[PDB]
């Protein structure tokens, strides 16, 4: 046995390009569309809960998932690439960060750690790209809002507005015309599902919508009283009824 | 194409063409059965007899595990010798650790996992064997045969080799014919006649009958092999029966 | 086995060249364009963000230019991801220097250091190299304010004034031309600027497709400042010049 | 504690003539005030012409008989069914007796 | 014999009204041997200081490392590291060569850039944290300055009042021990402006 | 094009290593079916024993993970003993390291993260196999997580897996369309049974004797397997009415 | 070390 | 003071309650009585903490035998228990009794002292109390007693043993093994003392 | 074909053609028999020089007192496979005070051969060898081929026109295992039954090599002037 | 001085604020209740540094395996993984805890002693003042307590060792774990050790201190221009 | 510790 794979499986071709990242990006492009819209007093990630089966449970499956109490993420492209890499993600905040400096890391700097898990799947032996683009929101004490695109590659790049996947040119075109920097986060919201319409085939609803906010502190949702500093986690995932409220609105 | 040349790749079949072309090795050996009989097991095979410069009855085939486990194999022999290697390995480790005696089964799944492990990798060669083994247990008798892909089941009777057909045939009439079940001794005459009536897809050269058994009232629950008289009334049986 | 997949990284063609490091350099010669300027006075850099969009966070964006400590900058070319990786090994080594000696590390050791890490991943390991290109702009109290580059092949040189990335035959040309040795810092600022508006593919060079920063020993007598431009400095520094 | 040496006691005596040589031993071997054994050799043929003897812990010198036993065995597979001199021999068992510098053979040896 | 005994020192950390003071003796020694009265044991990364006793190599060693986490920090994070957060970073670092400790006695003294609250924490070798609101102690006349402090100090005091305060604190704790004084240094520590005065004290 | 031998990306984005895994899964010609009641989860599989010379009881594609986990293999045997001895190896550390019973659905997370990993890494090849893990959850009640090899995994209502799964899987779509609830409305676990029999004989077209089925049912504190005599008695009902 |  | 006794229907386990650190007593209702499958318990002496550590590590090991090859043996448990104990002797202070149920062995009782050897015994006693007992045990102890009988040879026993013994007390716990199942009893103190 | 780049790859026919190209350096390999009776097992080599100044390549190499091979093929895989049996009898000798029996003998080489026909990077051994013993159920003799077969045997040959010697000595069967009490008149039998497998050369006293293990007779080896008895 | 006690619904966990080096009191008011998750707390006894550290760690590892499972973590959870580091260091790592908390399971309270012996109780109590506390916990405790009564009693207990133990002093920490709702965590809930004024003001006239030398510090970065 |  051993993996006596310990060469590179991405290698520049004549042309200078690098097919497993271009490939592992052909492969995001199929994905699904995923939105992100950063507001003046918060940020929201969207995503369609594209269900292979009516008989599998929807709300089993999280596109959305919590990194820290401050940073989400969402991804377009393979769900179990992306699965993995919220396991490394979670585990990277507080291994390299959270046990050293006793706070969680800013948006910036896990992004930062994602980026390089991803880039070492582009240079390490024996193995191919993750094949996923990741949108990840957060909000930190100093940097303030923020979101980040991260590709195959390892590139990450901050954005006021963007889309990925499937309909991520029309999707992008149509953010660049209502996007300002006066946005609240309802507006934002109001404009994410608006956005999400156009991507969208079949149902359109809080059962075929994933959507979550980072936002003001919710206290509720922290499970403890007593320490005036902690406030509670800015991220929340907005519930199916919450959801169909503003389409009601819409 | 190209799917054939790597151990452990998928054709567009869903097929480990690899593990297929092992089988044609296996399908090329001498014939090996085994028979589940009332409270026991019987293994035979047949020795081709390339010279008569080879020493009769010294270049033993079937190999015992640990005490109560006998196992007999068709292919290329060192493959064989290897995978026993491994079940006394798994069979020492067991005893070792839980004290009783491996179940069949328990070390069935032993071979199975290792053998399908041979599979997983394009840095190994699948094993050039099928493996007829079993023997007494606590639950009592058990008869197995494992394949390349490491594929096992439980079976009344099992062949394999180049005569494997004519066997599967004969084993079918003694299922069919004994529903209430066969005898220890009765077992060891019939895997004689088998072995025979199975040589006649190796008629070229003439060979050796090879014969082991595991009998809850005959050996004690041990794997012992038939000698002297025991196995020459089997080859009076067998020799009486094709004639 | 496996060998049927492996490329082979770290081979010599029949003619003596290393494939991926060719191939690598194909890949840089693609990137924004990014200019070293050396002058009595300090240094600049200058470098070109590839087509941006109106929706990019400009002011808390960084793809060219990096601190690598308070002395020395660099300017990328090519993979952003296999950048930082090499960014943060050059951080590390910086700060062990200075833990060993309680001196900061000159210029061309690190930059040494760096080079010989990708000259590794061309003779060893079986890997891809990296497809990066490095400005090196830089002060220490032995050679005074310096240029390197350093390439995928891990070889480095010193410089006046040099280009990486796109058009750097253009860009070079146009350097060799303008450059003086007397020059001072407002001067290679204006330079570097008036080269990257003439190589740019782009139809114009606005605030918002560039990254800019200057080490001037313009700080508070015997001392160095890294000045990394925020988007409004660069667009009136663009005015100033008379670009925009 | 456990003590990984013991004393078995018994004597050895080596003396050179011109043409030949004796290597003798008592066949006694003791533990503290008993008697193991009235009769347990410690003087042994090795091959090639060689007596040996490694009185002390019983343990360690039969530990060393049997490594310079095999040590002569492997010199004839290796250097063409060479006869080992008995200075070779002596050079060899150095190297063997040495190799434990740092938890020692508790034994006197005569070839 | 003991790693926290041979080379001495004290250090002293208050909290005033808007300031923080940190203070330590200037003395190194092998046990009843004078050697230098030029060793400070007060560091600064950024507006957070860090004053360090114990064993004179470790001192020195914690100095070199935390200088180049803080570094390292800043370039990554593209600001300077708060006293809250370095509190933990020296509890980290400390508690990871726990079966093999650095033989110290940390004091971090700051404010916070950006809520403005002072700011004073000790810790044990292992990194313990001891984050009071009065003051923190450390060195070999711990028992010393434990006593001067507990009596003389008040909360709510004037930059230029806790300087007595912190001062007659460290000068009267020193003179009462052997392994302590040859000089001493105070940091008055403000929002945005820190100023070190070197002490007149006997030097025997 | 060695972009088709190892799982490495084709030009399209694709990994036909994978594509070919999901093809093995058919290779045994046999179809499985899991659904749940109000106190249970069943699992029924189609038992198929070609030669005379097999010892029937020991072909099974059913397996006993944990005391509460069972799991129903569509794939060939080897890949499916893989699997079970891994998820076995599993289920135990995790209650030793954390001191509670795995569930289902982390199990499932596992073994799908496990399975992510042959897709990503060149020298492993996926198991050629579609696990379907079952029990009654302490937490979320009766479960149905199924894992490929891809490393997709979900919770389901209900599922089939086979040649014929998209005939099943109508069949119970219809069933849940007319419910409007996301279960079996039944006390016993014996009616569930008798349900997801029914259910797949309607579906396949096919009638069923006691040799033919392979019965797996999840309850509270024990996941268990049904004996032929325990199938015949539940085949006598369902012909009675 | 510190040591209820 | 811990016991397992044999008796016609299966099985009895018994324990004192008392953990002591030096002369205090940490936990007077301490449960010595641990489950490593439905029908095979110990009992633990020596370290609570060791003891734990090899109970825990052997209520795996029988998890992962009863996953791959079904209910285990009492012997193969005891095994197990030996295995650990044999190869650890130098870093463990564990003194373990394995008591367990089959049907085809009904009950059966094996101890393991320190060294890591295992005895097959028709009753065990072990801990600092069991000193006092050994005489008493030997003296009243039949093979093939009642469960009403079997209970009184235990809760008799383990009186004596508390009495004497001041690193035993508490309660009486016992776990009966049998073919109907798994009986827990308890007794205290004012039943057990007036005996 | 495309089948035959590895020893880790079967061909469409099962075929493991890298063991195949490994049995055909043998077959390339200069003569040597094997015979034995109940009493005695002799070694018969056909030595084969490179030139008239060179020496005459070394066939027989002793393994212990009672055990040793003939080789045919590559000779420095011969020395491997033969240091390997050396330390298995040693090991025996050492630890059990035993000497290793020769079918447990054939059991080990066989086992050692195997694994380098399975696993990638290795390669099949290039030899093969006819190992004689005497142990406590008399006379031996062994054929090993690097496939891992290993046969039991009364007579046999190995090397290039070894079907001559073999043809013989299966003719010859029942006289030559009755030579009991007789190692002179073995030996006669063993130089016949080479000299079956010789063309145009014939057995000269640098040429021939005859090795000899029986009941009251270590394994010794005869070369020079020690064989000119038998030509 | 750290007790947990168990009520109707939850359990509740107090502990002193007292850390002492050798004779000295090193800390008056020091938190000694740790959380390990929003209702899993634990109380810590034994050296400081190794109470602090060990629950971080296992905190850390809970949130990690109740994000990787989506399961609100578990006691047993903790007290496994808590109890298996500390037998790993063979109680080197002087940590002796009370580890309480409710989950989906219920409401929970164990002890995990330093060399990783685990035991269940409807009290407990650990550190220097246990036989103080358990003392008052043996004398006042009963089946079925109210939520007041076993705050009280918790309470009783951590001042039974506060006045009693010269290891044990200052205040009081509490926090309340019910069933169904969410932990609060009550700091300094009594204050029974508080300092009366000084006789006099130790606050010296300006210029009493003799001053060497005065120096700015430079604390900016190196600046424009 | 704790030790029957
Ligand atoms: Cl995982
Ligand atoms: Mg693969
Ligand atoms: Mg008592």
């Amino acid at each position: 046995m051993t993996d006596r794979y310990s060469f590179s499986l991405t290698t520049f071709s004549p042309s200078g390009k690098l097919g497993q990242i271009d490939y592992a990006l052909t492969a995001v492009k199929q994905g699904v569309t995923s939105l992100g819209i950063k507001a003046t007093n918060g940020v929201v990630i969207a995503t369609e809960k594209k269900s292979s089966s009516p008989l599998a449970m929807s709300e089993t499956l999280s596109k959305v998932s919590l990194l820290t109490p401050d940073i989400g993420a969402v991804y377009s492209g393979m769900g179990p690439d992306y699965r993995v890499l919220v396991d490394k993600s979670r585990k990277v905040a507080h291994t390299s960060y959270k046990r050293i400096y006793g706070e969680y890391p800013p948006t910036k700097l896990l992004v930062s750690e994602v980026a390089k898990i991803m880039q070492e799947a582009t240079q390490s032996g024996g193995v191919r790209p993750f094949g996923v683009s990741l949108l990840i929101a957060g909000h930190d004490e100093f940097n303030g809002f923020s979101l980040y695109q991260v590709d195959p590659s390892g590139s990450y790049f901050p954005w006021k507005a963007t889309a990925i996947g499937k309909g991520s040119v029309a999707a992008k075109t149509f953010l660049e015309k209502r996007w300002n920097d006066e946005l609240e986060l309802e507006d934002a919201i109001h404009i994410a599902l608006l956005t999400l319409k156009e991507s969208v085939e079949g149902e359109f609803n809080g059962d075929t919508i994933e959507l979550a906010i980072i936002g003001d502190e919710n206290p509720d949702l922290l499970g403890y009283t007593g320490i005036p500093t902690d406030k509670g986690p800015r991220f929340r995932k907005l519930t199916s009824q919450e959801i169909n409220d503003r389409l009601e609105a819409l | 194409t190209g799917y054939d040349l790597s151990n452990s790749v998928f054709s567009p079949d869903g097929r480990n063409f690899q593990v297929e072309y092992a089988v044609k090795a296996v399908e090329n050996g001498t014939t090996s059965i085994g028979i589940k009989c009332n409270d026991g097991v019987v293994f035979a095979v047949e020795k081709l007899i390339t010279s008569k410069l080879l020493v009769p009855q010294k270049n033993v085939k079937i190999q015992v595990v640990d005490r109560h486990i006998g196992c007999v194999y068709s292919g290329l022999i060192p493959d064989g010798r290897h995978l026993v290697n491994r079940g006394r390995e798994e069979a020492a480790s067991f005893k070792k650790l839980y004290k009783t005696p491996i179940p069949i089964p328990a070390f069935a799944d032993r071979l199975g996992q290792y053998v399908q492990a041979h599979t997983l990798y394009n840095s190994v060669r699948p094993f050039g064997v099928s493996t007829i083994f079993g023997g007494v247990d606590k639950n009592g008798a058990h008869l197995y045969m494992l394949e390349p892909s490491g594929s096992y089941w439980g079976y009344k009777g099992a062949a394999t080799g180049k005569g494997r057909q004519s066997a599967k045939a004969e084993l079918e009439k003694l299922v069919d014919h004994h529903p209430e079940g066969l005898s220890a001794r009765e077992a060891v005459k019939q895997a004689a006649k088998i072995i025979y009536l199975a040589h006649e897809d190796n008629k070229e050269k003439d060979f050796e009958l090879e014969i082991s058994w595991c009998s809850l009232s005959e050996t004690n629950g041990l794997h012992k092999f038939v000698k002297g008289d025991l196995l020459q009334e089997a080859i009076d049986f067998a020799q009486k029966e094709i004639n | 086995g496996s060998r049927r997949y492996d490329s082979r990284t770290t081979i010599f063609s029949p003619e003596g060249r290393l494939y991926q490091v060719e191939y690598a350099l194909e890949s840089i010669s693609h990137a924004g364009t990014a200019i070293g300027i050396m002058a009595s006075d300090g240094i600049v850099l200058a470098a070109e963000r590839k087509v941006t969009s109106t929706l990019l966070e400009q002011d808390t964006s960084t793809e060219k230019l990096y601190k690598l400590n308070d002395k020395i900058a660099v300017a990328v070319a090519g993979l952003t991801a296999d950048a930082e990786i090499l960014i943060n090994t050059a951080r590390i080594h910086a700060q062990n220097y200075l833990k060993t000696y309680n001196e900061d590390i000159p210029v061309e050791i690190l930059v040494r250091r760096l080079s010989d890490i990708k000259q590794g991943y061309t003779q060893h390991g079986g890997l891809r190299p990296f497809g990066v290109s490095f400005i090196y702009a830089g002060y220490d109290d032995r050679y005074g304010y310096q240029l390197y580059t350093s390439n995928p092949s891990g070889n480095y040189t010193g410089w006046k004034a040099i280009s990486v990335g796109a058009n750097t035959s253009a860009a070079q040309t146009l350097l060799q031309m303008d450059y003086k040795d007397d020059m001072k810092v407002d001067d290679a600022i204006e330079l570097a600027l008036k080269t990257l508006s003439k190589t740019t593919d782009s139809s114009a060079l606005t605030y918002d497709r560039l990254e800019f920063a200057t080490i001037r020993k313009g700080a508070n007598d015997g001392e160095v400042y890294q000045k990394i431009f925020k988007p409004q400095e660069i667009k009136d520094i663009l005015v100033k010049t008379g670009i925009t | 504690q456990f003590n990984p040496y013991g004393d078995n006691g018994g004597t050895i005596l080596g003396i050179a003539g011109e043409d030949f040589a004796v290597l003798a031993g008592d066949t006694r071997n003791i533990t503290d005030y008993s008697i193991n054994s009235r009769y347990e050799p410690k003087v042994f043929d090795c091959g090639d012409n060689i007596v040996m003897s490694a009185n002390g812990f019983a343990a360690d010198g039969d530990a060393l008989v049997k490594r310079f036993k095999n040590s002569v065995k492997w010199y004839h597979f290796d250097h063409n069914d060479k006869k080992l001199s008995i200075n070779s021999a002596a050079r060899n068992i150095q190297h063997l007796l040495y190799g434990k510098r740092f938890f020692p053979y508790y034994v006197h040896t005569i070839i | 014999s003991d790693p926290s005994s041979i080379n001495g020192g004290i250090v002293v950390a208050m909290t005033g009204k808007d300031c923080v003071a940190i203070a330590c003796d200037l003395r190194l020694g092998s046990q009843s041997l004078g050697v230098s009265n030029k060793f400070e044991k007060i560091f600064h990364y950024g507006h957070v200081f860090l004053g360090i006793t114990g064993l004179a190599t470790d001192v020195t060693t914690l100095n070199e490392m935390f200088r180049y986490k803080t570094n390292l920090y800043k370039l990554k994070e593209e600001r300077a590291i708060e006293p809250e957060t370095f509190t933990q970073l020296v509890s980290s670092s400390l508690y990871e060569r726990r079966f093999g400790p650095y033989f110290v006695g940390p004091v971090v003294a700051g404010i916070n850039s950006k809520s403005g609250k002072p700011f004073i924490a000790g810790f044990d070798l292992i990194g313990c944290i001891d984050e009071a609101k009065d003051f923190i102690v450390s060195g070999t006349a711990s028992d010393q300055l434990f006593g001067m402090c507990e009596s003389l100090y008040e909360p709510n005091l004037e930059p230029e009042d806790l300087f007595e305060t912190i001062s007659q604190a460290l000068l009267n704790a020193a003179d009462r021990d052997a392994l302590s004084g040859w000089g001493a240094v105070v940091y008055i520590i403000k929002k945005d402006e820190v100023v070190k005065r070197y002490l007149k004290m006997r030097q025997d | 094009g060695y972009d088709r031998h190892i799982t490495i990306f084709s030009p399209e984005g694709r990994l036909y290593q994978v594509e070919y895994a999901f093809k093995a899964t058919n290779q045994t010609n046999i179809n499985s079916l899991a659904v749940r009641g109000k106190d249970c989860t069943v699992v029924i599989s189609q038992k198929k024993v070609p030669d005379k010379l097999l010892d029937p009881t020991t072909v099974s594609y059913i397996f006993c993970i944990s005391r509460t986990i069972g799991m129903v293999v569509n794939g060939p045997i080897p890949d499916a003993r893989n699997a079970a001895l891994r998820a076995k190896a599993e289920a135990a550390e995790f209650r030793y390291k954390y001191g509670y019973d795995m569930p289902c659905d982390v199990l499932a997370k596992r073994m799908a993260n496990l399975s992510q990993i042959y897709t990503q890494r060149a020298y492993m090849r996926p198991l050629g196999v579609i696990l379907t893990f079952v029990s009654v959850d302490e937490e979320l009640g009766p479960s149905i997580y199924k894992t490929d090899p891809a490393g997709y995994y979900v919770g389901y209502k209900a599922t089939a897996t086979g040649p014929k799964q998209q005939e099943i899987t109508t069949n119970l779509e219809n069933h849940f369309k007319k419910s409007k609830i996301d279960h079996i409305n039944e006390e016993s676990w014996e009616k569930v049974v008798e349900f997801a029999i029914t259910h797949m004989i309607d579906a396949l077209g096919t009638e069923f004797s006691k040799n033919d089925l392979e019965v797996g049912v999840a309850t509270k504190d024990k996941f268990f397997t049904l004996s032929a005599e325990n199938i015949e008695e539940r085949l006598v009902a369902i012909a009675e009415q | 070390x510190a040591y209820x | 003071s811990i016991m397992a006794v044999t008796f016609k229907d299966g099985v009895i386990l018994g324990a004192d309650s008392r953990t002591t650190t030096g002369a205090y007593i940490a936990n007077r209702v301490t449960d010595k009585l641990t489950r490593v499958h439905d029908k095979i318990w110990c009992c633990r002496s020596g370290s609570a903490a060791d003891t734990q550590a090899i109970a825990d590590i052997v209520q795996y090991h029988l998890e992962l035998y009863t996953s791959q090859y079904g209910t285990p043996s009492t012997e193969t448990a005891a095994s197990v228990f030996k295995e650990l104990c044999y190869e650890n002797k130098d870093n463990l202070t564990a003194g373990i009794i394995v008591a367990g149920y089959d049907d085809k062995n009904k009950g059966e009782v094996y101890t393991i002292p320190l060294g890591g050897s295992v005895h097959k015994l028709p009753y065990a006693i072990a801990g600092s109390g069991s000193t006092f007992i050994y005489g008493y045990c030997d003296k009243n102890f039949r093979e093939n007693m009642s469960k009403e009988e079997t209970v009184d040879f235990i809760k008799h026993s383990l009186s004596q043993a508390i009495k004497w013994d001041g690193s035993s007390g508490g309660v009486i716990r016992m776990v009966v093994l049998t073919a109907a199942g798994v009986e827990r009893l308890i007794f205290y103190p004012d039943e057990y003392e007036q005996l | 074909n495309n089948y035959d780049g590895d020893t880790v790859t079967f061909s469409p026919t099962g075929r493991l053609f890298q063991v195949e190209y490994a049995l055909e350096a043998i077959k390339q390999g200069s003569v040597t028999v094997g015979l034995r009776s109940n009493t005695h097992a002799v070694l018969v080599a056909l030595k084969r020089n490179a030139d008239e100044l060179s020496s005459y390549q070394k066939k027989i190499i002793k393994c212990d007192e009672h055990m040793g091979l003939s080789l045919a093929g590559l000779a420095p895989d011969a020395r491997v496979l033969s240091n390997y049996l050396r330390q298995q009898c040693n090991y025996s000798s050492l630890v059990f005070n035993r000497k290793l029996a020769v079918e447990r003998a054939g059991h080990l080489l066989c086992d050692k051969a195997q694994k380098n026909t399975q696993s990638y990077g290795g390669r099949p051994y290039g030899v093969g060898l006819l190992i004689i013993g005497y142990d406590k159920s008399g006379a031996h003799l062994l054929e090993f081929q690097p496939s891992g077969n290993v046969t039991e045997l009364y007579g046999t040959a190995i090397g290039a026109r070894s079907q001559g010697a073999k043809t013989y000595l299966e003719r010859t069967l029942d006289t030559f295992i009755k030579i009991d009490g007789n190692p002179d008149e073995l030996i006669k039998a063993g130089v016949e039954a080479i000299s079956q497998s010789l063309r145009d050369e014939s057995l000269t006293v640098d040429n021939l090599s005859i090795a000899i293990v029986g009941k009251d007779t270590p394994f010794t080896i005869y070369d020079g002037e020690a064989v000119a008895k038998y030509i | 001085t750290i007790v947990g006690v168990k009520f109707n619904n939850g359990v509740v966990i107090a502990a002193d604020t007292r850390s002492t080096q050798g004779p000295i009191v090193a800390d008056k008011n020091c938190a000694k209740l740790h959380r390990i998750s929003p209702k899993i707390w634990c109380a810590g006894a034994g050296t400081a540094a190794d109470t602090e550290a060990v629950t971080q760690l296992i905190g850390s590892n809970i949130e990690l395996h109740s994000l990787y499972t989506s399961r609100e973590p578990r006691v047993v959870s903790a007290l496994q993984m808590l109890k298996q580091h500390l037998f790993k260091y063979q109680g080197h790592i002087g940590a002796y805890l009370i580890v309480a908390g409710v989950d989906p399971t219920g409401s929970h309270l164990f002890s995990i002693h330093a060399h990783g012996s685990t035991d269940v109780g409807y009290y407990l109590s650990l550190g220097s003042g246990s036989l103080a506390a358990m003392a008052v916990l043996e004398s006042h405790w009963k089946q079925d307590l109210t939520k007041e009564e076993a705050i009280k009693l918790a309470s009783d207990a951590i001042q039974a060792g506060i006045w009693n133990d010269l290891g044990s002093g200052s205040n009081v920490d509490v926090c309340v774990m019910e069933i169904g709702k969410d932990a609060e965590y009550l700091r300094n809930y009594l204050t029974p050790n508080v300092r009366e004024e000084k006789q006099k003001s130790y606050k010296f006239p300006r210029g009493t201190t003799a001053v060497l030398k005065e120096s700015i510090v430079n604390i900016c970065d190196i600046q424009e221009e």
